[PDB]
């Protein structure tokens, strides 16, 4: 074999990807300790608050790593005083060579761990499979470089371009795979955002209702230009599972007193372009702790977010359904789907 | 989604008319992968074991119904729902489920088939060639093939103590000219062996001739005159590769050369090999000594490690532990890699990475009970260790690998290079 | 070989499909003549008014067809004016056995060619591969059973569900493959229908602009609830290539006089459901001669046709663009499309 | 869209180490098809012609660069843009472009490769199996395999004047039991030939043994002994098929049996065949008389047409015209079908349809130089022919067809029917 370092780094990125659904707001970090050509360690960051990848990799091996080589997909943290730094564990273990894929995205921290390792004579190489390791951590890299959340836009539409259905309809335009994808994106994201109209129409609960090892309910954001009416039967007022925050520009005194009694925190922001200031809202969410944001439903909310170019990735759930003046929507059946530059779709039923 | 949806297995026949396990894996996105397991050893203490029914009313005793049932129940309900792009996860899951060091409970064929089928399904899911899925680099090395032209004592009744003689076409700029040279030399060797009044009609398991030669010197001289009769110069275009497999004629510490009626010790056996080394353009000695005679192996690596390439097949049996012991003791300077001997893809990668960092060269190998699957060609291209042992030019289970190599060489026109003589790292 | 009759009927169906583009309003008919187990004749119907499939097959074999077998996709015509009766040609040629896939779709004609053939002692078998031969001829079978045209609905829409771009853009939401498919559907169909608003906004010429053997320009229908304005610069007023018919419920006297001077024929129909009577329009189309109808463009026209259950098949061209409150379109790029019960699409170029 | 977008060709190697043409066809929708052409005859008078370079500096004299270039220029610019679902249009386009009766100008290999690749691409476009694309019915008949076990006259120097002796496992309810019977009988035949002191060193081209038997009676007795020793009853489970190919030893109107040193006319030759017919459970005689001796063929069909199956390979050379002449003269009882002997798929279908309507049975055949492609298995399943001739159980180019048949019979589990003994329509 001639590309051994690339092989070990690719295995490290696979281990890092193993923690896809449960690591936010911490990044994806994998680690491999190789001595005498044999891999004797494995580690990956799996849950927030637990041991880091380097510590989880080096505790199990004891002190047999003396003189080994470390493949770590991210720069080890040194300035972080919450836990003993991974550089200290690496130095006490006795690693001679450390190979790092990417530097830390934060400019004030970037290069500190490399220098701290190189004080002790450890050999440091940075830049192996850098693009793949930056694409793996797109959410964290974007949040650290911009201090604004990563935005997901996801909605479902019929074959003729209608999102909502007529009154009395079953309100199902998605299959089971769309359900699974939606709840996985809910588990990944740190927040969930809807509109006031969606809340008063659908009355949704924004939790996770499928099987994940660690269920992580996102923070609920309710966007409303004017707050005048508060309903007792709203399901978002239950604070048992997650937290609900009302974003507003003009709030009534009675509504404010009712929210203060209910314990719901409201945010007052200026008005811009027929909406609240979305840039200020993104800055505030970045400052308070949310890393990635998910926008679901509502033509007004989706159009407002699209018009300001704040969306980073899209998701569309297109069903074989025709939405018209029909009280019940009429199902269809696809015949030919030819996927190319532009999708060409043929439907036979109805 | 790339999660495993269905795993199925069936009993098919291999190239020797013997049952073997063939596994299909289908993911949630519809990606499909298919893998057949070449036949290996069903008993021993060193390699991973293969499970067979032992029913006389069945095929002979070689029905593999238990392995297929073990797949379809245990492995199918164990690996269902796992992400197919994490090969380590499925591999270690099967290792933990089986619970034995030699894979006795489930058999190595079942586990190897599941792992290879999962890898092919994952490669098809990403819309990639399999060698590009294994290793995604820009520049690739095309393997130098060793072509088994003459078979010997174990494979035929020849009165020849040696086992295999091969030709190495290492004096060319591309793989196409090397393959043409191999084909022309094969045909001219048939004509030459016919001219000398030898029995040539028939073919062996690996496509090589098995004539009733009188001695090994006659075999080497016949190969050399077939090389120089086909228009190529020996020693510049075609070299010779050996395969004694000396475990057969080793008894009580003595190498019994029955063709010449001699009983030799170790050091004089290396002396004979050296006489051959500067007698002929021979650069390979695979299993030139027994696997129990490690002192002679150290002597051979000392006094011949800088003149030829010493390969170990029964010595290291594609085992990371035995290979590590050989590295720390300093024995041989090459290893022959077989997928069936270890049972999983990740352990194969670990063994070849160990060999690469130790400074050895890796040779991807084939088995006697081969199938129509051509995975070893993609494996040899992907890891950029250019040497391969996939048989001679005489039958489809040996021709499919060369056809795959030709397709790879034409689809990587700028970025595939052929290391003709530089691929033998034994000097400087 | 065991299913030889099915093999010969499949070959006949392939020959029938060879004339897919240039046969309307005539049907799609193939023909095989087999004698002594060897196929010595071949025929298919191409062009309107040319030789029939049986005549085309039997004119090359003047006298070698005596005692042969005929595999014919559709029942041969008996009294229809498309061609001299093919049953007479079969009888004179000396065919011993005739195998027919389907009967003629018209109840007034079905079962008479069979009786005429069986009068002369010819063996007739009807019902081999009947369903495939009815699906191949869906347009003609529908038109003959219903006396109403077969109708296609085709439109292009963006990822957010918008059909029309903002005022000032290039008005392109389709690729070259969509262009080819659109013009092939135009060549197949016997008519083209748009709205008044679409013609006002776009000013389209509804001809065929691709390289095919025989150009068959569809008949143009312009739907307008109220006719008050006639523009001299309209491209549809040119009658050199095809014909234009204006459908309306109320027409001004000056407009009527101008149309009479220009030679344009107008149809006066009653008003129903905020549109003209579409059922009466379909009946008139069937009576005058159109077999296939094509509806393109216009949210009003498409919505009128869709919710009234007229449409038989659909065609949708989905492009990776975003059309919302900007003069230029925000071009996207798909990353992965998973086609299942409902299409799930992912894209990030915005 | 199913229009042809790209056609490409390659020079690859077949199972005998000789170059052959491989063609890839890609449609506008992305459907991909790949076809390899088995090697046929490069000269003759009544067969489709194969084009080779005739260059001695190349492989031997047999390289297919001219055929590949003819594809890549002429056929690629001729058939580009045509609908791949219309096989007849493409085939007659190539026939008209070539402009000769024996396909001399472009070679039959090029045309056959293009047609087979187009058919595979069309089948992949519709998302259907190849056998279901060729014929879409509900009930399918699994072919009865005829398995070559002994090779004689031209294939070896063993003084056996008849070419091939074959076993037909026709006494079973499924194809799996028939394949198991073939495997067990093959292994027991190897053991019996070893126990009698016969050299079994190597294997033949078609996977069958070529021992130095003294006479044909010894060969048939050895086969029957292997059947008895493998646990099956001859005449109820395993029958015997023959392949004399008497064109080799027919000179001056005399059938010369060199093994017994006899010269026979036609009538005594059919008398010898009849003595064999009620001597052994023999139901097949392929090429039992010469292709120029049509009067003897008529007499043989007269007085042995209702007792065995008469097969003609050199007599009809998969030609509709010669087959029609044989039908009108009333000669033989079956036909052996080879794809490359006529050069296109539509002409093959025409020949088999004529044979079916005449009352004959069709046997799909293999060739000496085979590839890894398994067209003939899907062809035999699709057309419901109850017979196939795809070689022995010793090589991957002969085992891949049986593996494909196993996969087919488990895919069609309810709707697969094995016509064990009823597939021989020669009585009543």
């Amino acid at each position: 074999m001639k590309n051994i370092d690339k092989y070990y780094m690719q295995q490290a990125l696979t281990l890092a990807n193993r923690g896809r659904l449960t690591v936010s707001p911490n990044p994806m970090v994998g680690c491999i300790i190789v001595k005498n050509g044999a891999i004797i360690s494995e580690g990956w960051h799996e849950t927030v608050g637990e041991a880091h990848a380097e510590v989880h990799a080096l505790i199990k091996v004891g002190d047999k790593a003396k003189g080994a080589t470390a493949y770590v997909t991210l720069e080890p943290c040194c300035h972080h005083g919450r836990t003993p730094p991974c550089t200290d564990t690496i130095i006490k273990a006795g690693i001679k060579k450390v190979i790092i894929a990417t530097l830390d995205p934060n400019p004030k921290v970037a290069g500190k761990g490399v220098e701290r390792l190189k004080n002790a004579g450890i050999t440091v190489e940075v830049g192996l499979l850098e693009k793949q390791a930056q694409e793996l951590n797109k959410i964290f890299f974007h949040y650290q470089t911009t201090k604004k959340p990563f935005v997901y836009a996801k909605w479902a539409m019929s074959l003729d371009g209608k999102i909502a259905v007529n009154d009395g309809d079953s309100k199902k335009i998605s299959s089971h795979q769309a359900f699974v994808n939606t709840h996985e994106l809910r588990n990944i994201c740190d927040a969930i955002l809807i509109g006031k109209q969606t809340l008063i129409d659908d009355n949704p609960s924004l939790d996770v209702r499928i099987n994940i090892n660690k269920i992580k309910h996102p923070t609920r954001f309710i966007l409303a230009n004017h707050l005048t009416t508060i309903n007792h039967n709203w399901r978002v007022l239950d604070q048992r599972h997650a937290k609900t925050i009302f974003v507003c520009s003009k709030i009534s005194a009675q509504v404010a007193t009712k929210l203060n009694q209910l314990g719901i925190e409201y945010w007052l922001l200026p008005q811009s372009q027929h909406q609240v200031c979305l840039d200020t809202l993104l800055e505030k969410m970045g400052k308070i702790g949310i890393t990635s944001l998910l926008v679901e439903g509502g033509n007004k909310t989706l159009n407002s977010f699209i018009n300001q170019k704040l969306v980073n990735e899209f998701y569309t759930y297109l069903a074989p359904v025709i939405i018209a003046d029909y009280n019940p929507k009429q199902q269809l059946s696809f015949n030919q789907i030819s996927v190319r530059e532009d999708i060409i779709i043929n439907s036979c039923f109805k | 989604s790339s999660q495993i949806k269905q795993v199925f297995a069936r009993q098919i026949l291999d190239s020797r008319g013997n049952p073997t396990v063939e596994v299909d894996v289908v993911l949630e996105s519809g990606a499909f992968g298919r893998a057949a397991v070449p036949s290996g050893a069903s008993t021993g203490i060193r390699e991973a074991l293969e499970l067979r029914d032992g029913n006389k009313a069945l095929f002979l005793g070689k029905s593999v119904y238990k392995a297929v049932e073990n797949v379809n129940t245990k492995i199918a309900q164990a690996v269902k729902g796992l992400d197919a792009l994490d090969q380590r996860l499925i591999d270690k899951t099967m290792i933990e489920l089986d619970g034995s060091e030699n894979k006795k409970n489930l058999g190595a064929n079942a586990i190897l088939g599941v792992s290879l089928a999962t890898a092919r399904a994952a490669a098809s899911h990403l819309r990639k060639p399999f060698y590009r899925y294994l290793m995604d680099v820009k520049e690739y090395l095309m393997p130098v093939p060793m072509m088994n032209v003459i078979n010997g004592g174990s494979h035929a009744d020849n009165n020849v103590d040696m086992q295999e003689f091969m030709i190495v076409p290492a004096g060319f700029d591309t793989f196409s000219e090397a393959l043409r040279c191999g084909t022309e030399v094969f045909h001219t060797l048939k004509k030459v062996l016919i001219a000398d009044g030898y029995s040539v009609a028939g073919v062996g398991d690996e496509g090589g001739y098995a004539p009733d030669l009188p001695s090994n010197e006659a075999a080497i001289e016949a190969i050399l005159k077939a090389v120089k009769e086909a228009g190529y110069e020996p020693g510049k275009h075609v070299f010779i590769a050996l395969d004694p497999a000396s475990s057969e004629f080793y008894k009580d510490g003595k190498y019994e050369l029955k063709s010449e009626n001699k009983s030799l010790t170790s050091e004089e056996m290396i002396d004979y090999y050296a006489a051959w080394v500067e007698k002929y353009p021979i650069v390979s000695i695979e299993d030139g000594l027994a696997e129990e005679d490690w002192a002679g192996w150290k002597l051979l690596t000392e006094k011949l490690g800088n003149k030829v390439q010493l390969v170990g097949d029964d010595l290291f049996v594609t085992n990371p532990s035995i290979l590590a012991k050989g590295i720390e003791k300093g024995i041989a300077n090459s290893i022959l890699i077989k997928l069936n001997q270890i049972g999983t893809l990740t352990e194969t990668f670990e063994a070849m990475a160990m060999a690469g960092q130790a400074g050895y060269t890796c040779v991807v190998s084939h088995r006697s009970g081969e199938t129509s699957d051509t995975i070893i060609a993609d494996l040899a291209v992907a890891t950029c260790s250019g040497q391969i042992k996939t048989g001679s030019l005489s039958r489809s289970d040996r021709i499919a690998k060369y056809n795959q190599l030709l397709r790879i060489e034409e689809e990587l026109g700028e970025n595939a290079i052929y290391p003709g003589i530089k691929a033998f790292v034994f000097n400087s």
